[PDB]
């Protein structure tokens, strides 16, 4: 049931991908944090089973809904658990359950067959309001000890080929404490039926990094600086 | 000295006492489910070791006590005592049957086959181990089988890792090839419990509670009651877990809708919202100060 | 500026746990009992000194 | 009490002697006697009760 084929490309990231470290209340300060970042200037891919290494940052700016929801598992089998996070209209779906995934799937649109075959053992669901909502939706994946974190951000955009300049904290959305082991990602999508269609997004990967934010007096973020960048932002950050 | 020249001189410092406490605490009238965790007439292998997480409930220690008299009940991180107050973000329960002289082995920084090839706590370990025996429960007349141990493995086991591998174990140069034959042994051994057993092989049900300290705001706390809010004086507050003094005031801070506390550039707690009514409130330190004597000669 | 930076240093060397489990007094005294405090406080004296 | 010298020692022979009850290392770690290098070797071996 194969339908999708996929065309790589290259771009930079410039200054996205910055997100609240901690839920610490901060204003008028300078704070230097060491945690996973997405690196300045880094040099992610354009898509029009991938690897999850430490962490995704995941962008995209389509309205044709056609992207819903994604399945995290290591194996993409029923013999361990994966996640599979499916956004619609009304509510969102989250399930760890061992579930057989098929080679390609998507949404029919809305038997889950061709997403998976079977459903099976599994200890958490989850349903709340759907993480979905000239628009540049950014989104942030990682796991760590025990607890899978997502964080995003929705910004208007003009009209771009490419990530704007500017900075844009991400807020947390949600930390599911799943506990269970990641290693590859994969894309859902919705196709009517069998009729073509197309559909792009740009991903990039997180690394350790220490960072200098700036706060306002409304303790909203709107400055950072990479240290390892280049020796000025190492003496920016020397000097604070 | 009994005669003081004309001066002044520094004798000692002062404080503004607090005036009284108060307590908020979230509002879930949930009961966390301990209850299951126990006296569930069926306890897996030591092997094969159940793991339980608890979060968003009221935790009551109450029913640990009413269960039995236990043979060992100790804490490593906490005292015992003071369980009734503190606030979790997540907790841990693993329960097992164990021989009755094995029940030592289960601590921080301790050596044995239950300890490298079984079940492994880390250094750092912050909760509490509950043995309890169950004689007349997991005793059949002529030996029950069911519970297994694992006695092989080459390397040793990693602090909370669960192996479930059953494969014959070489102990040579030569391949076992799918047979228990010289030299091959299988890793898992059965116990045998009878009634006629003395002390030191009759099972024992263990379970270990294991907390979760400095995380996201944390949940598992009800126990204690919650009591009303003033202002403007000097006064001790406990804000889930949060225990200080001073004065609160109301607050003109623009928090987030994802922010609990506060600080400044000294790194200090300086605003707090109530679990209970969401609203931004600012703390203050109390009045302190130095106290000076002036006099002239003592002629 | 000197001053204020000596200030600033002498503050901010407060949040240190010199190898302890926390750096917060309170935190300790509401968690534990005697016997075993003292061993948690004498580092952070020592550090303070 | 025997003393080891000039030679070179191979621990493997430990390993495939049996699945010992008891093997304690203090001053050193027992993944590491492979490469450390010593002067004299000591060994006392009796029996005693379990
Ligand atoms: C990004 O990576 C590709 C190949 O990995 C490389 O050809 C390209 O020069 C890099 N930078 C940009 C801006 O595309
Ligand atoms: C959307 O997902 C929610 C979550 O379970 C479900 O209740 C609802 O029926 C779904 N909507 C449709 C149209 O299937
Ligand atoms: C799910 O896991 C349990 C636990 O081992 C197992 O007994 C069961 O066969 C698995 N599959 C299904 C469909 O329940
Ligand atoms: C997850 O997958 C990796 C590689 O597939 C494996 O080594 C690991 O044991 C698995 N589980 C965990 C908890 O990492
Ligand atoms: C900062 O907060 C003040 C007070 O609400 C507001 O008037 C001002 O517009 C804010 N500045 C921003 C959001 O840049
Ligand atoms: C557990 O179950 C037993 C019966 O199976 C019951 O007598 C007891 O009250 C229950 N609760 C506790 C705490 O033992």
């Amino acid at each position: 049931v194969n339908l999708i084929t996929r065309t790589q490309s290259y771009t930079n990231s410039f200054t996205r991908g910055v997100y609240y470290p901690d839920k610490v209340f901060r204003s008028s300060v300078l704070h230097s944090t060491q945690d996973l970042f997405l690196p300045f200037f880094s040099n992610v891919t354009w898509f029009h089973a991938l690897p999850f290494n430490d962490g995704v940052y995941f962008a995209s700016t389509e309205k044709s809904n056609i992207i819903r929801g994604w399945i995290f598992g290591t194996t993409l089998d029923s013999k361990t658990q994966s996640l599979l996070i499916v956004n619609n209209a009304t509510n969102v779906v989250i399930k760890v359950c061992e579930f057989q995934f098929c080679n390609d799937p998507f949404l029919d649109v809305e038997s889950e067959f061709r997403v998976y075959s079977s459903a099976n053992n599994c200890t958490f669901e989850y349903v709340s309001q759907p993480f979905l909502m000239k628009n540049l939706r950014e989104f942030v994946f990682k796991n760590i000890d025990g607890y899978f974190k997502i964080y995003s951000k929705h910004t208007p955009i003009n009209l771009e080929r490419d990530l704007p300049q500017g900075f844009s904290a991400l807020e947390p959305l949600v930390d599911l404490p799943i506990g269970i082991n990641i290693t590859r990602f994969q894309t859902l999508l919705a196709l009517h039926r069998w009729t073509a269609g197309a559909a792009a997004y740009y991903v990039g990967y997180l690394q350790p990094r220490t960072f200098l934010l700036k706060y306002n007096e409304n303790g909203t973020i709107t400055d950072a600086v990479d240290c390892a960048l280049d020796p000025l932002s190492e003496t920016k950050c020397t000097l604070k | 000295s009994f005669t003081v020249e004309k001066g002044i001189y520094q004798t000692s410092n002062f404080r503004v006492q607090p005036t009284e406490s108060i307590v908020r605490f979230p509002n879930i009238t949930n009961l966390c489910p301990f209850h299951e965790v126990f006296n569930a007439t069926t306890f897996a292998s030591v092997y094969a070791w159940n793991r339980k997480r608890i979060s968003n409930c009221v935790a009551d220690y109450s029913v640990i006590y009413n269960f039995a008299p236990f043979f060992a009940f100790k804490c490593y991180g906490v005292s015992p005592t003071k369980l009734n107050d503190l606030c979790f973000t997540n907790v841990y329960a693993d329960s097992f049957v164990i021989r009755g002289n094995e029940v030592s082995q289960i601590a921080p920084g301790q050596t044995g086959n239950i300890a490298d090839y079984n079940y492994k706590l880390p250094d750092d370990f912050t909760g509490c181990v509950i043995a309890w025996n169950s004689n007349k429960l997991d005793s059949k007349p002529s030996g029950n089988y069911n519970y297994l141990y694992r006695l092989f493995r080459k390397s040793k086991l990693k602090p909370f890792e669960r192996d479930i591998s059953t494969e014959i174990y070489q102990a040579g140069n030569k391949p076992c090839n799918g047979v228990a034959g010289s030299n091959c042994y299988s890793p898992l051994q059965s116990y045998g419990f009878r009634p006629t057993y003395g002390v030191g092989h009759q099972p024992y049900r263990v379970v270990v509670l294991s907390f979760e300290l400095l995380h996201a705001p944390a949940t598992v706390c009800g126990p204690k009651k919650s009591t009303n809010l003033v202002k403007n004086k000097c006064v001790n507050f406990n804000f889930n877990g949060l225990t200080g003094t001073g004065v609160l005031t109301e607050s003109n801070k623009k928090f987030l809708p994802f922010q609990q506390f506060g600080r400044d550039i000294a790194d200090t707690t300086d605003a707090v919202r109530d679990p209970q009514t969401l609203e931004i409130l600012d703390i203050t330190p109390c009045s302190f100060g130095g106290v000076s004597v002036i006099t002239p000669g003592t002629n | 500026n000197h001053n204020a930076q000596a200030l600033n240093t002498l503050v901010k060397q407060l949040s240190s746990k010199f190898g302890a489990i926390s750096s917060v007094l309170n935190d300790i005294l509401s968690r534990l009992d005697p016997p075993e405090a003292e061993v948690q406080i004498d580092r952070l004296i020592t550090g303070r000194l």
